[PDB]
RNA sequence: AAUGA
RNA sequence: ACGAGAACUAGUAAUAAUUGUCAUUUGCAUA
């Protein structure tokens, strides 16, 4: 077991004794939440990682103050990440269900961490994160745990990459001010132009799906290349991906390499109608925390460098290679109108034909599989193909993409006006942290992707009625 | 509503000259033989009966008469309706007189020759059962006065006095007993 | 350095990719095309105007007002909804003297026409023969208010501009758009010299704003993009009378800067060949017309 | 459903003044000869046969009549619809009368001069009135519809009584002074439409 | 398919008062003479021929009537499809009457003065009625559609029944007082469209 | 390819009520005078001439007709398109007639008053109908296309049959009750475009 | 090289119905709401008529340019608009610009009728029009103008729009002027009626 | 002419 | 050498079928 996994596992579930204390189960609701959680998890055989127990038992001040641990043990880094992130019978039923699931369904070995993540999400996406009387808790327990993990992994990448081994002395304010970690942004252009390149009315959801799936694939790939997990991804959608990484030389070099590969591939697949831009601004432990309102400044600076990169998105060699002659005269795509690609007999190019077939299959089948060879093109010579449910579990027995289906334990799966003020400000004072933008993004995504479908399940005049309803609902929203 | 009838004959003694022409005598142009307008007898009996009872000068100005004349004879022009209860019909000769004159070869015009007979037929409607006796005794009085006066124009020199004979009081429509009446 | 005023009176069809599209303005390449075709049609010489004339884009005007494209130099929400800036405020725009409320009022006042999708049919099919389905299609048109229209800028010597006068006088009876032979896009013109246009065109600064679509020559591109802010737009389309099959003839793709570009280092342009397997060359115009502020 | 015809002659014995042109006499404009309008006969018969039966003062105020009169004549005014069952047409000079008056050189009208003598002044005021020559004959027709197979006998008895009362009266105007006395003759019954038995009916 | 023509003359026996404009009569205004509209003729014939056959109270309620009546005059209202088979045209004041009336100086219109006597009051109210003159004539044309080859005889029998009934009744208004009695003369039958025989057909 | 023109005069015999408003008559709104729409004429000729030849129940369902009828008026819906050959334009009030009417002061429109008598209750209800005056004229124009040379004589024979049938029928509504009779007069045939002689052709 | 302009007016004899929106809705402008006759309508109707009359003539004058040979259009037809005279006269007399016609349909075998409405441009209105001809060959102008004259004749004796077999669309052409607007070619002798 | 549907 | 160029919002259907300006009403009462 690599120690990164040890920190990550002791990180997601480090705050579960709080639920076992809210549930009122008299067996394990008498002491402090850390030891309640440790006592609960000290049952199951799979979760018997010793250092994970050490991680989960002491994620607070006094616990480490009286535990005299060794110099290299993740409880200190757990403490630091927890701090930076921080800035009635139904619970009893939930903990019965939790016991059953933990002793039966899940696996603990390496690579089971994404499955554990979906499990925690599907269970905890509504538990009240805290009931503090002096605070307004607009967050779920899922967000606290997940962002604690993301911060923990980034702090570890920073501390380890610079060859420090005395974690205790280094981390037990002075460190909080160092330019420790980074904020990273992906924005893809040309969505509006590409989404309206169809010649009827319901067909403009398949290519919407294609854009969304590409964004998710590229971001999951990026996380894999950097030996963290999908914990470290704050927001996705629209055309945006807001992510958090560490401030070290190695990750910077790898980000540059990935950028070059993506630029090359996007140019290869599409001439210029679809791009991808990546910009990163360094931040300290203080910046994400609310100290001097600097979070707005960070966000504005990232947007600024993004605009600049948009202004100069090519170089001279690229523009000369673009203006180099190529064969023409052959017919163009009947729906997509581009004459640089070999065409099939039916009159559609590879990508547009793939999209129409995948929409026809999606109307019936509902699992997507990322393979080496298959149907629709993806980055780095990968393809997506369509499969059905039982087929999905057989393939899992031997990455899978779904549509708003919280299936857990089946290997590794990924379930798929005044906006500027909400995205940049959020809560200006006393709550200006990365966690607040995390929860705000989650709630907005739930409204946009799931609640909109529920509203439209019952659906010129209709357009006006929907506009009025949306305006009224948004007025109620704020 | 019962229709009682009166009928009778009238005898001519003084050479009569009515004056229906306005010097000839009024003739129905079917037989060229003398007649008598019913307005003649109606008006003359009316005037005699009105004179017999009280006649006011103010009523003379306004053509108003006694209630008896307004009922029996009837005027119905004062704003109070009085439909007449005594239909007088025009009188013709009798075939007896015609046969006698033809046998004796005597002309009719001199003036109305003497010895004639006239068939007068009156129809009396019974609009009220009670007043029948009063109405008929009044008619009897009027008949007597007519018998003792003159009918015609310019008769104040010896012409126009005539006699009544041979009556018959028969009910022609109705179921009322009309046996106790008399008009001489 | 004269300017040309054009009023249309009939709807026009410009379009971007399909016939369903309706567009307000056209580009210097479309008008260079029009002028070149009309010169070859009139029987004159193209040599004089191939390498002596500088043209700009088309621009909108209203009653007594003029607009220019947005240069790529706090609210960051209202400016993004703006495409053209009035001349009187142009300098004030580049010095940061324009406020949000003024910009919003500008957006309010900038209505210079409307759009319409005209639906049609085709019966030339087996409808002539027998039962055959009709084929409804759609054309897109833009219509002006009585006092709006287009204006252009042209510069050079007096002789070249006299030639241009003659060309516009001849051209005002053909059209400037798509379905010209169907009844769209005719105009009447006038030659104008406004004072403030000359004042803006004769500034003195350090940067430069592009009023056309142009491309740098090879030997200068490396020095053109030292510090620049630009947009690349692919420009493709079909030709008028190159070879036998129209479909087999389609212009090779080209990329060029847009009309709000700002360049620290100037370049001259070129008229670029975009022909291949044709009988005669097909030219794209790419030569910049600057305003230095 | 059937329709019986009643026909005959009206013979005038005394003066007949109708004056519908009003003092002339109503006359056809195509032959220039007098007529008796059927309106006059229908009205006179209605008034007689209606006065005989009950004639209440309250009914007089509301112009309501006895049921027999309305079934024989029809009112349809009180909200109860009753269509007339007896149809009365006009009268015209018969051919024999025309021939007789033409052969005898006798006219069709008498001009009577009447004198009014007024009370208290004795001024004679003259007048001229036109009358129809006595002894002429008119042709009349009634049409009787059958709407109920039973009530025919009662209806014909009533029409008999009506004819009787009219024959003891006067027709037209100027009656209470000597004009209007007529009678009926040569009555005939002949069933002209339908399949009804009306040979035992008797109009005198 | 065949259309057969009937034609003839209407003879006015007593006064006719249609009064379509109402007390005036109905007149043309290119010539200003009386006419007889076809609507009144159709309605009166239909009412006679319906009453002669059965008339039920429920059938009285909604103008539901015998089958032959609807076959010859048309309903197509109750979801059963039946358009009229007899086309009736208007009657126009004939030429021979015009010539005769002009050269004898006889007008085309009588003006009859009428009187009403009130009950228990004996007050007269006068009225004026404008009647078409006696002795007139009119011309009529009917068209018969042959929609079925085996009903012509029956439909013509029903037509002659209607004509006979109307010759014993009145056309117009106020006929229960002597108005509207008519006659039919000079009837001719021709087949205008088709190859159908009309030598055995007759209407009296 | 030739086009043949037919022009002439429609004359109103009895009152006419196209009455397309719903009770008004259709009017031009630049002159305010009546007009005869051409779709009326085409529809009536379609119905009449179709019923002339065999009209079947299955041919009743689908609004298909004989081959000749489809040829002259067009089908172009059956999955076997048929283009028409006879184009019927409207007809308008003539200037001669407006001159005459203004000179003699004759109003252009009649308002006939009509009545209905219901059964069981005999309570009438009245109504008003506007109608064009008789003696009016309208000017009509037809165009016929020579799509084939050898069918012209047959097509004009069929149009003559349609004219005969329509002249013994009615246009507009209330045709069975009298309204709407027409005649055609003063016709003329001319080959307005092409080189097809039309001297032997005639429509009566 | 010369360009020639043929100008005139077209008058509506019986009601007109183009109805691109439908079928009642007649084509207008979306701002001034005034009826117009699109030039594609005239071009197509003239093409159909002239083709029925007869080829290389239709191809040289209307242009095909995809049949394996490429021919460029030689006649340009523009849209038509309401004239000032008609607007003034109608405004004074208080007449609407458009009529609404009510019609009916009859079921065979059922004799039940159901209605329709058709909106239709008023009688007597006027429109102004201009055509352009580009003289690409001197020795052919007489032939091209003979053919254009024949087309206008045929369209005069025919209908424009929809529902013309039932009585709509008939038009006339008045007040022609033929002026040479670019070049020095003599077109003071041509006639189009 | 009077009052109606 | 202008996202170009060929391209009639056409085609079949009307104003319908049934309906009484009718029911009651004396140009009449006095010399």
């Amino acid at each position: 077991m690599n120690k990164k996994n040890i920190l990550m596992y002791g990180s997601l579930l480090h705050d579960i004794g709080k639920i076992i204390y809210r549930s009122g189960d008299h067996t394990f609701s008498r002491g402090t939440h850390s030891k309640l959680g440790h006592q609960f998890l000290s049952q199951f055989s799979e979760f018997k990682d010793n250092e994970v127990l050490d991680n989960v038992a002491y994620h607070h001040y006094k616990e480490l103050a009286k535990a005299n641990l060794d110099n290299d043990n993740t409880a200190y880094i757990t403490y630091i990440a927890d701090n930076i992130a921080s800035g009635s019978g139904n619970y009893t039923t939930l903990m019965k269900d939790m016991s059953h699931d933990l002793e039966h369904k899940l696996s603990i070995k390496e690579g089971t961490f994404p499955s554990l993540l979906q499990w925690t999400e599907s269970l905890w996406q509504y538990v009240p994160s805290s009931t503090n009387k002096n605070q307004l808790i607009d967050i779920s327990l899922y967000d606290h745990s997940r962002i604690t993990c993301a911060i923990a992994s980034c702090i570890f990448d920073y501390l380890n990459e610079n060859n420090i081994h005395n974690y205790k002395d280094e981390l037990f304010k002075s460190f909080y001010q160092k330019e420790a970690f980074l904020l990273l942004s992906m924005d893809m252009s040309g969505i509006q132009d590409f989404i309206y390149n169809i010649s009827a009315l319901k067909s403009l959801r398949s290519r919407s799906f294609y854009l969304e799936l590409m964004l998710e694939v590229i971001v999951d790939q990026l996380l894999e290349r950097l030996e963290l997990a999908r914990a470290n991804l704050l927001y996705t959608g629209g055309g945006h991906a807001y992510l958090l990484v560490s401030n070290t030389d190695k990750v910077k070099k790898k980000i540059t390499q990935f950028n070059n590969e993506l630029k090359k591939w996007f140019m290869s697949e599409f001439t210029t109608d679809l791009s991808l831009s990546m910009a990163f601004e360094k931040c300290s432990g203080d910046d994400l925390m609310n100290t001097s309102g600097n979070y707005r400044t960070i966000w504005r600076n990232v947007s600024s460098k993004l605009s600049d990169i948009k202004a100069h998105k090519y170089s001279a060699e690229d523009i000369l290679k673009l203006n180099h002659f190529h064969s023409y005269g052959d017919r163009e795509c009947k729906e997509c109108l581009r004459s640089d690609i070999d065409i099939n007999d039916d009159g559609l190019c590879s990508i547009c034909e793939g999209i129409i077939n995948i929409s026809n299959d999606l109307r019936d089948k509902s699992f997507f599989v990322l393979s080496e060879t298959g149907k629709l093109k993806m980055p780095f010579n990968k393809f997506i193909s369509v499969i059905d449910y039982e087929e999905a579990e057989m393939l899992v027995q031997n990455r899978i993409y779904s549509k708003n289906k919280p299936y857990i334990g089946i290997g590794i799966s990924t379930n798929l006006d005044n906006l500027g003020a909400t995205f940049i400000s959020g809560i200006p004072e006393k709550y200006n942290s990365i966690s607040r933008t995390a929860t705000l993004s989650r709630q907005l995504s739930l409204f946009f992707k799931y609640e909109l479908n529920h509203l439209l399940e019952n659906y010129w005049d209709d357009i006006i009625e929907a506009s009025i309803y949306i305006n009224d609902k948004f007025k109620e929203f704020t | 509503y019962s229709k009682i009838k009166i009928s009778g004959t009238i005898e001519v003694v003084t050479g009569l000259h009515i004056g229906g022409g306005g010097s000839p005598v009024v003739r129905d142009l079917q037989t060229k033989l003398p007649i008598i307008p019913g307005s003649s007898i109606k008006g003359k009996m009316r005037n005699l009966l009105a004179k017999h009872f009280g006649l006011k000068m103010k009523q003379e100005s306004h053509n108003q008469d006694d209630e008896r004349v307004l009922r029996l004879f009837g005027s119905s022009e004062k704003g109070n309706i009085q439909r007449a209860r005594l239909q007088i019909s025009d009188a013709f000769f009798s075939e007896k007189t015609k046969e006698h004159f033809a046998q004796n070869d005597i002309a009719y015009t001199e003036r109305v020759t003497r010895g004639s007979e006239f068939d007068f037929v009156f129809i009396y409607n019974v609009d009220e059962e009670s007043q029948v006796e009063d109405d008929f005794e009044n008619i009897e009085k009027a008949i007597h006065l007519l018998e003792n006066d003159y009918l015609g124009g310019g008769g104040t020199r010896g012409n126009g006095r005539i006699q009544f004979k041979d009556t018959n009081i028969e009910t022609v429509v109705g179921e009322y007993d009309s046996t106790n009446l008399k008009i001489k | 350095t004269k300017v040309f005023k054009l009023s249309f009176k009939t709807p026009v069809h410009f379009g971007k990719k399909r016939l369903s599209d309706g567009e307000m303005t056209i580009t210097a390449d479309t008008l260079f095309s029009a002028l070149f075709i009309e010169t070859l049609q009139l029987g004159k010489d193209t040599d004089w105007l191939l390498n002596d004339l500088i043209i700009s884009d088309t621009f909108p005007y209203e009653n007594e007002l003029y607009y220019l494209p947005k240069p790529l130099i706090d609210n960051h929400k209202a400016f993004k909804k703006l495409k053209y800036v009035p001349v009187h405020h142009y300098n004030q725009y580049l010095n940061g003297e324009l406020s949000a409320e003024d910009a919003t009022d500008l957006n309010d006042i900038f209505n210079i026409g409307y759009f319409s999708l005209q639906t049609k049919v085709s019966l030339i099919a087996q409808e002539t023969d027998s039962s055959a389905d009709s084929e409804p299609y759609s054309v897109g048109t833009f219509t002006f208010e009585p006092e709006a229209g287009l204006y252009f800028i042209a510069k050079g010597s007096e002789e070249t501009l006299d030639h241009l006068n003659n060309i516009m006088t001849a051209l005002q009876y053909s059209g400037l758009g798509g379905k010209r032979n169907a009844g769209y896009g005719q105009f009447e013109y006038e030659i104008i010299n406004n004072q403030q246009l000359s004042k803006l065109l004769n500034q003195n600064g350090k940067h430069s704003i592009l009023l056309s679509t142009a491309m740098a020559k090879k030997e200068e591109i490396e020095s053109a993009l030292k510090e620049a802010r630009y947009i690349l737009t692919k420009r493709s389309g079909f030709v008028q009378s190159t070879n036998y099959s129209e479909m087999l003839v389609k212009k090779s793709d080209f990329y060029s800067f847009s009309s709000g570009s700002v360049f620290k280092n100037i370049f001259n342009g070129d008229i670029f060949n975009v022909g291949h397997n044709g009988k005669h060359p097909v030219y794209r115009y790419a030569k910049p017309l600057w305003l230095e502020v």
